């Protein structure tokens, strides 16, 4: 309530007797949240992914490996209407949030 | 969060020259308190935003109820009705007064707090009155009268004697606990001896104070002796104990889990009898009955 | 022991009043320092002021009395001596007395030990030439009055160059000091233990609570963070230790300090 | 004011939070699931009772250990307290002590003791000069050629006669033979004075 | 960053006064020196002469393997199962040359960011493979100058590729350079106030 009710509490008593008593401490936190990571550059090719036309038969399907980069999902709302978009191994929207 | 370095703090732009490696900055305490953006290449330095104890100045709720609050260690602009910034942390609810007086609360480096016309006020303390020595070469002052004066001094003698016992405290009554109590050692045995070692010092310590004549001596019945008044010190037959009046103000102003008080050896009529040996052996042989 | 952490801060309320107890301790300590300084140097309640810049009976007392040219109003052994002797959760204090008002008690007694010799520490202090004031102290260690009269140029000559001597010798060879100038490195260095031993490994993944905290289980890894503060509470408790142990050394180190000040300074000794 | 008996008042309170908190630790619950022992062995197995009530011998184990240690530091202060006051004792009451500001404010005459609940009490009788008046003063005195100076006194002025007086006491006296030593001549001493000096063997 | 302090810290360091092997410059010197904990390379060649490094623990298409060739433009940094011969050489014939390996089963990965004493530490640790660099002057005889280098991180990538071996190639139509093997120890370093390393002590 004031600073006269948790010096009682401190000193358990009703009471007091003329004295400097050490209660509580202070402390502030108004913003949080600055700049993490320096200036993504390095992007995952998505581009020779999900707009390129020349896709391989089932029976024949390509295999690219995707590594050292930044794997920027939010490209895959663009280059396709996402119909069938279907994560079965984590989650479909929290896929920003993780790394392999 | 820079670059996942998790922390909370002042960020200002700094004066440092790292080197082109150099992402952090540490000091001799192994706290990180420089730090560069990883985008901007400019140097940032770290400081704890705020943090203090805050001690309530408080006058005695049986005088008022107003208080004062001191923000230890912080200005008064990292604060959420007066308010003045002492060297010792910002204070808010006691104006400060350029009058000097004696030191009631201490409230920081040279700062005092009182309860004066009420309000809470803060003032610079001060050391004494001014006295200017007339000093000269030629000049001496003699005293032409006297002043007996009787002071008082308390010192602490014995303290309390106790002792407890380790199985009883630490687990009580118990079999599956005390079992295991075997296996931290014989801490046990510490704890006992050095509880009887402090008994028997304090027991020491009240012979080695109260028990230094070899004898008992005793008043003759009570005459004029000089014209001094002994009867605040001597002790009175009229009273159980056979303690002085001052003895009296003194005792008057001055469940068991396992531990135990034990009983002073020398119980409070013993030691009253030697303050009275010592008194009358110091009012009727002087120096002479110590040597 | 947590720092900023609200699982922590819970789940330290379950170790009882272990914290009230390094609370009280650290205070009395406090109030320990501050009544130290209020029984060595807070002798006289009156401040007695040094008449005019002159001399008393030929001895030079230049080197001990305060000086209006400095601003901090401190003699020259005083300055010498001065110019050669808060972080996660620490702040220091600061003493009740400034160094401004400690030079003031000290040129106070300086003033009537020059002025009064030793009746300001019975009463009131009594006018009395210097001159005749030290004879009085010849008297008093078996030499009769008239040596020091018979040899008042001498006796000036011989203390003006003893205590000219002295900047000379607490200038030079710094360990002359290092009385005094090892409690505040103790200080240092066991405030520098307590700040390192934050960044322990008592048995957890890692020494930071968001480390652990993320990683593992919440309420899996209660058995893990107490295990951390066991080893930070344990390093305070430690800590309180050692300052209560040099805080009666330090009282000890004071009370002969105010026996040498009452005996010595306020008075004259035969011991 | 109760805060003149602090002394033992803070010993009194001591002993008895020393204790008071350390039966408070009893009733804690250190990383455990309940502070009493028969909530505990008898709801989980000995295989888990055992780990359980293991931090519980620690919380309470540790507790006992600070005790101890408190009251060690505490009883070495007590004992440092102790010996000055039986010193204070030998020094006062047993006798007369020269050391200024040990057995009272003041020049000490005698001291008495009083018992006191877990201390002890001294009452300094002290001798304190008051009422002071100024005079001139001298080192020496030059009469029959040669320097003289007091044997146990000082020389005083009160504007026109000298005398030789206590030096904490004020009692005029007349300047004599057996009051004053002679060495020396009269061009040594810085700032002597002439004034006669009475002898009783010189009329008889 | 460190401004005028000493830090005191256990890792992988060269020993002070320790045994190095030095090769004095088709004279090359290359025996297929074998890997470490850690291998400190210090080299004062003429004019780009020793610019390649390869590691790996089999080198037979079976297991990861390192090929950082500078091409006298970049730092070509690609991690392969490379295929190893007996003797790997650059001969080249411009600035051209493949009969250093002769497969590539899946280079996972690459790095060709770009760039007389040079010296440089490579250490693999935790999968990360941390590369340190430093170029300082020298005009007196080639007998390894006593002083004081610290050299600067240089790249520090993860890679996580398991390495026991290691050899370096030179291109061919002085060539002298220096062997150090990191050990476990404890140094003590002294930062200036810019963050330069001033010296070093071995506390063994
Ligand atoms: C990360 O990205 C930021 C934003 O692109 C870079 O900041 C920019 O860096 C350039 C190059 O030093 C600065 O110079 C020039 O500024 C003028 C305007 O005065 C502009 O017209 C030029 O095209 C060029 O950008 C630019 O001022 C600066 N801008 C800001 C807002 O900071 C930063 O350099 C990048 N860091 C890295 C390590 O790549
Ligand atoms: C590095 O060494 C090579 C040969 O050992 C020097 O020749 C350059 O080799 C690079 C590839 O290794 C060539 O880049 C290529 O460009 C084509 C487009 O023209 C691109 O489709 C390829 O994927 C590859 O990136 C480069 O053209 C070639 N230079 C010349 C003049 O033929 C090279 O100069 C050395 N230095 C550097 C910095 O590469
Ligand atoms: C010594 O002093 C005490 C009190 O300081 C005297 O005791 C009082 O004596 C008067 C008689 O004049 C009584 O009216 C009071 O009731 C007494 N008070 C107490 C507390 O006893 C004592 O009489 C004095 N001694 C002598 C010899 O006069
Ligand atoms: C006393 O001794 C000092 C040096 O030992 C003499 O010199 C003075 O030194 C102080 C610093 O301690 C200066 O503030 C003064 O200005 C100096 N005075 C002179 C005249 O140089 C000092 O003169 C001596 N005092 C007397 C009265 O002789
Ligand atoms: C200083 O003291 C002397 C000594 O007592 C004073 O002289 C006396 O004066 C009275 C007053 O007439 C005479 O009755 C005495 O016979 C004098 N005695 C002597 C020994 O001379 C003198 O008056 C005092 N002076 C002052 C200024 O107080
Ligand atoms: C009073 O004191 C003065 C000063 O000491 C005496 O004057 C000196 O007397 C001696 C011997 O008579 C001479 O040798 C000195 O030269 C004198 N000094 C001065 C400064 O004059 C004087 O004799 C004393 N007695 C009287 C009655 O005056
Ligand atoms: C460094 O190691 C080499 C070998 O690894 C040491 O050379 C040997 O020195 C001993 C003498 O102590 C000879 O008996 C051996 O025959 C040498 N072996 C070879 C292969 O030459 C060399 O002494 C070591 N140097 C230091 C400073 O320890
Ligand atoms: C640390 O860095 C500072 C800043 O660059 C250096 O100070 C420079 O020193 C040179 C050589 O003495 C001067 O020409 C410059 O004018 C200085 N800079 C400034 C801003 O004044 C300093 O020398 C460096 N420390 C070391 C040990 O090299
Ligand atoms: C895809 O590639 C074509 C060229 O092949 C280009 O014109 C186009 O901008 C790319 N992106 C999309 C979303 O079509
Ligand atoms: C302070 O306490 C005393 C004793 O209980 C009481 O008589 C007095 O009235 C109190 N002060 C005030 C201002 O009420
Ligand atoms: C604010 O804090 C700084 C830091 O100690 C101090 O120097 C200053 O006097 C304080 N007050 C103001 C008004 O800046
Ligand atoms: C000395 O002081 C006491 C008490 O102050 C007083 O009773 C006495 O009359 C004084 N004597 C003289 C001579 O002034
Ligand atoms: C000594 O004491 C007795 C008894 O009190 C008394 O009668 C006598 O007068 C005292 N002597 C003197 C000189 O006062
Ligand atoms: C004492 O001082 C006063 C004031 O200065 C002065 O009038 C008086 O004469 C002095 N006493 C003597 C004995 O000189
Ligand atoms: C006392 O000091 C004053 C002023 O310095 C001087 O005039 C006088 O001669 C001195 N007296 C003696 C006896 O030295
Ligand atoms: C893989 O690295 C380990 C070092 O942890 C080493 O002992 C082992 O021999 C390496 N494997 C091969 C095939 O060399």
């Amino acid at each position: 309530l004031d600073p006269l009710s948790e010096t009682k509490c401190t000193l358990k008593s009703f009471t007091v007797e003329k004295g400097i008593y050490q209660t509580s401490n202070f402390r502030v936190q108004p913003t949080e949240s600055i700049v993490r990571f320096p200036n993504i550059t390095n992007l995952c090719p998505f581009h020779e992914v999900f707009n390129a036309t020349t896709f391989a038969s089932v029976y024949a399907w390509n295999r690219k490996r995707i590594s050292n980069c930044v794997a920027d999902y939010s490209v895959i709302y663009n280059f396709a209407p996402f119909f069938a978009f279907k994560c079965y191994g984590v989650s479909p929207t929290k896929l920003n949030d993780l790394c392999f | 969060n820079f670059n996942g370095l998790t922390g909370t703090g002042v960020l200002t732009e700094s004066n440092k020259k790292f080197l082109p490696f150099q992402q952090f900055g540490r000091d001799i305490a192994d706290t990180t308190d420089a730090v560069r953006d990883p985008q901007t290449l400019e140097i940032l330095d770290i400081t704890p935003c705020s943090f203090g104890g805050v001690s309530v100045i408080t006058p005695g709720t049986n005088t008022s109820n107003q208080v004062a609050v001191l923000y230890q260690g912080v200005n008064c602009t990292e604060v959420p009705s007066n308010v003045f910034q002492t060297r010792a942390g910002c204070l808010i609810g006691a104006e400060y007064v350029n009058n000097s007086y004696e030191c009631d609360i201490p409230i920081g480096a040279g700062i005092c707090a009182s309860y004066q016309t009420q309000s809470i006020i803060a003032y610079t303390m001060s050391l004494g009155a001014e006295n200017s020595v007339a000093y000269s070469n030629n000049s001496i002052a003699i005293p032409t009268n006297f002043t007996i004066s009787v002071t008082t001094e308390i010192l602490p003698v014995s303290m309390t004697k106790t002792s407890v016992d380790c199985t009883m405290y630490i687990c009580g009554d118990s079999t599956e606990c005390s079992n295991l109590l075997l296996q931290y050692g014989s801490f046990c045995t510490q704890l006992k001896r050095a509880l009887t070692g402090i008994a028997v010092e304090q027991d020491k310590n009240t012979q080695e104070v109260f028990a230094q004549v070899k004898q008992i001596y005793k008043t003759p019945p009570i005459k004029y002796f000089g014209g001094f008044n002994f009867s605040q010190i001597l002790p009175d037959p009229s009273k159980p104990s056979k303690r002085s009046p001052i003895e009296d103000l003194l005792f008057n102003k001055v469940k068991f889990n396992g531990l135990t008080v034990l009983p002073p050896l020398l119980t409070d009529e013993m030691i009253a009898q030697y303050t009275s040996a010592l008194l009358a052996g110091t009012i009727t042989s002087g120096w002479t009955f110590g040597a | 022991i947590c720092g900023d952490s609200t699982e922590c801060s819970n789940l330290l309320l379950q170790y009882g009043s272990f914290c009230t107890q390094l609370k009280r301790a650290l205070t009395g300590i406090a109030v320990e320092q501050d009544k130290n300084t209020q029984e060595v140097f807070a002798q006289v309640k009156q401040i007695y002021k040094t008449p005019p810049i002159k001399y008393f009976g030929g001895f030079n007392f230049s080197q001990i009395l305060p000086d209006p040219s400095k601003p901090s109003k401190r003699s020259p052994i005083e300055d010498l001596l001065f110019n050669k002797v808060k972080f996660n959760g620490l702040t220091v204090l600061p003493p009740l007395l400034t160094d401004e008002m400690i030079a003031q008690y000290t040129s106070a007694l300086l003033a009537g030990t020059i002025t009064s010799g030793w009746t300001f520490g019975a009463g009131p202090a009594l006018q009395i030439p210097f001159p005749m004031q030290m004879a009085y102290r010849f008297n008093g260690i078996g030499v009769t009055q008239n040596v020091l009269y018979e040899n008042q140029k001498l006796i000036a000559n011989q203390f003006n160059s003893a205590i000219g001597k002295i900047q000379d010798s607490l200038s030079s060879t710094p360990s002359a000091l290092g009385k005094l100038q090892d409690v505040v490195n103790h200080n240092a260095q066991a405030l520098n233990t307590l700040v390192k031993q934050l960044s322990s490994k008592f048995g957890a993944i890692s020494s930071v609570l968001n480390d652990i905290l993320s990683r593992l289980d919440p309420p899996e890894a209660e058995v893990q963070i107490d295990r951390l503060i066991t080893g930070r509470l344990q390093s305070l408790q430690t800590y309180v230790t050692q300052q209560l142990i040099r805080a009666a050394e330090i009282r000890a180190s004071a009370n002969l300090a105010a026996t040498k000040m009452s005996e010595c300074v306020l008075g004259q000794s035969k011991r | 004011t109760p805060s003149a008996l602090g002394k033992l008042q803070d010993v009194v309170n001591h002993n008895a939070q020393a204790l008071n908190t350390l039966v408070k630790q009893l009733s804690s619950k250190f990383g455990a699931i309940s502070s009493v022992l028969n909530d505990i062995l008898s709801r989980l197995d000995p295989p888990e009772a055992e780990v359980q009530i293991d931090r519980l011998i620690t919380g309470r184990l540790q507790s006992l250990q600070t005790y101890v240690t408190q009251q060690l530091i505490r009883a070495a202060e007590i004992r440092a307290s102790a010996n000055l006051a039986a010193t204070k004792m030998s020094e006062c009451v047993l006798g007369q002590s020269k050391r200024v500001d040990f057995c009272g404010k003041g020049y000490h005459l005698m001291s008495f003791p009083q018992s006191a609940p877990h201390g002890v009490v001294f009452l300094h009788v002290t001798y304190v000069p008051a009422q002071e008046k100024n005079f001139t003063t001298a080192p020496a005195i030059c009469h029959d050629g040669k320097a003289h100076f007091p044997r146990e006194g000082v020389f005083v002025s009160n504007g026109t006669h000298w005398f030789v007086t206590q030096r904490n006491f004020y009692e005029p006296q007349i300047i004599t033979t057996d009051n004053t030593f002679v060495s020396g001549n009269c061009d040594v001493v810085i700032g002597i004075v002439n004034n006669t000096v009475y002898d009783p063997l010189q009329p008889e | 960053f460190r401004s005028s302090v000493l830090h005191s810290t256990h890792d992988l360091f060269l020993p002070f006064f320790s045994n190095v092997t030095w090769f004095h410059a088709k004279r090359f010197d290359n025996p297929a020196l074998p890997f470490n904990d850690g291998v400190y390379f210090a080299s004062t060649e003429k004019s780009n002469i020793i610019r390649g490094w390869i590691f790996g623990t089999t080198l037979d298409s079976k297991t990861q393997s390192l090929l950082i060739v500078n091409n006298a433009t970049n730092v070509v940094i690609k991690v392969c199962e490379f295929q190893f011969c007996n003797d790997p050489f650059l001969d080249v014939y411009m600035e051209s040359e493949f009969r250093v390996y002769s497969s590539a089963n899946n280079c996972t990965f690459e790095y060709v960011s770009q760039p007389n004493l040079r010296e440089f530490v490579f250490k693999n640790i935790d999968g990360y493979f941390k590369i340190y660099s430093k170029h300082t002057p020298i005009n007196l005889e080639r007998d390894l100058p006593q002083g004081f280098s610290a050299l600067e991180p240089l790249v520090d990538l993860p890679i996580g590729i398991n390495i026991t071996r290691f050899q370096t190639l030179l291109a061919l139509h002085a060539a002298a350079y220096y062997v150090g093997y990191l050990q476990p120890r404890t140094f003590l370093l002294k930062y200036n106030e810019n963050g330069t390393i001033t010296d070093a002590v071995d506390c063994a």
